[PDB]
């Protein structure tokens, strides 16, 4: 049926699982550290001569 | 209110330009 | 050790009125609601409860030509007037706040105290705030002081806050209503000889709205900050601590710092910080914006047409108060330009 007002022919619906979808981090984390991307990387310079 | 004299004489044309 | 002799070129194109740079959004303190007295005469005697609440304004970015700013700032008091006391009670004769040029005491007589003329001389003269007792604006975000032509004289301290009793010594005279007088001068002198004129202000004008005069004097609940700045007291004045200057429209010219990261050394005690605001530094300059003076004489003169082309009232809901009427237009003023 095109609604769902729970009639007769509504009795007959069949449901099946959604489709499993796992979420994580990427392997060695590699998403979040910027690396080669010029418009800003990290620094690793001397405190007094930068 | 203000009671002025007989004869105060504000400067401006008034009646009439 | 390398040495470059840099050389920049800038080109900008800024709205006069914008949310950046703060040209935007003032803030401003009015009535709020007025409560009736519950058992007493309602027309014979108005006074009750009253209430004031702190606002923040906004107004349209890029309406240039700071005749239309100042008009549009009062616009906005008259909106949220128009929703937050109409639903309460307030009358339209209290709006509290409103931008002026006007000198009220241009036409004022000093043995009568009064404004002889009967209407307020149409003339600009310098904007100015007009404040209701228990009302004030504050400027102390919003750039719009420096457009207003508003100055704090000491201006490190914090806080541009301008209040009802803050402008001591300037209270709007009220007007000498013409007929009365005239029929005065005619009957007394014409009866006298052939066989003492009184003056009386005016109490309100013809819609309705009440000028509110103080009782047993001439003036009014209405302090204008101009009147406060030349005709009062240096000392517990505005001249105190607050400075008169030209209004311009550019609303000043801060400095653009150039900063470029990556090729030049940083300067003397400058550290490389890769923070989004902090750079270091490599020169300064004002910006490309500046003001360019403008002078026409016909300036009142061709405010009146534009209310015809306009064919709308939304900025001049009041013509028939007097000093709630449109302000006039500047006969000297500035038009921002980019170079």
């Amino acid at each position: 049926g095109t609604s769902d007002n729970s009639s007769e022919i509504n009795l007959v619906q069949q449901s099946m699982p959604n489709r499993p979808n796992y979420i994580g981090f990427r392997d060695n984390f590699v998403g979040l550290m910027y690396y080669n991307s010029t418009g800003n990387m990290g620094v690793l310079a001397g405190q007094a001569s930068q | 209110r203000l009671r002025v004299e007989d004869d105060f004489n504000p400067v401006y044309p008034y009646g009439y330009a | 050790r390398w040495g470059g002799d840099l050389k920049t070129i800038l080109h900008t194109n800024m709205p006069n009125v914008n949310e950046y740079m703060f040209t935007s959004k003032f803030k401003a303190r009015v009535m709020v609601s007025r409560k009736h007295p519950e058992g007493v005469v309602e027309t014979d005697l108005s006074q009750d409860k009253l209430e004031y609440e702190w606002f923040e304004f906004t107004l349209p970015e890029g309406n240039f030509s700071e005749t239309m700013t100042i008009d549009l700032m009062n616009n906005a008091i008259l909106e949220n007037y128009l929703q937050v006391g109409r639903q309460n009670g307030v009358l339209e004769s209290d709006i509290g706040v409103k931008f002026d040029s006007r000198n009220f005491k241009l036409g004022w007589d000093p043995v009568t105290k009064l404004v002889m003329p009967g209407v307020y001389t149409y003339e600009a003269f310098h904007p100015d705030v007009v404040l209701l007792p228990g009302c004030g604006v504050d400027f102390t975000e919003s750039r719009l002081s420096n457009l207003l032509g508003i100055r704090k004289k000491q201006p490190f301290q914090e806080g541009f806050r301008i209040m009802y009793e803050d402008l001591e010594g300037g209270n709007i005279p009220a007007l000498l209503d013409v007929p009365k007088y005239l029929e005065s001068k005619k009957k007394v002198e014409d009866e006298t000889k052939n066989a003492k004129v009184e003056v009386l202000p005016i109490e309100k004008d013809e819609s309705g709205r009440s000028y509110n005069l103080i009782q047993g004097t001439h003036d009014t609940l209405y302090r204008s900050w101009y009147l406060s700045y030349t005709y009062g007291d240096p000392e517990k004045g505005v001249q105190s601590w607050t400075l008169l200057t030209t209004p311009d429209v550019t609303c000043g010219a801060e400095q653009v710092y150039w900063s470029l990261p990556d090729l030049m050394q940083d300067p003397v005690t400058f550290r490389s910080t890769q923070q989004v605001s902090n750079y270091p530094v490599v020169g300064a300059e004002l910006m490309p914006f500046r003001a360019k003076s403008f002078y026409n004489d016909l300036a009142v003169y061709s405010q009146l047409i534009r209310s015809y082309t306009s064919l709308t009232h939304v900025f001049n809901r009041f013509p028939d108060n007097q000093i709630l009427c449109r302000p006039p237009a500047p006969t000297i003023t500035t038009v921002s330009e980019n170079v």
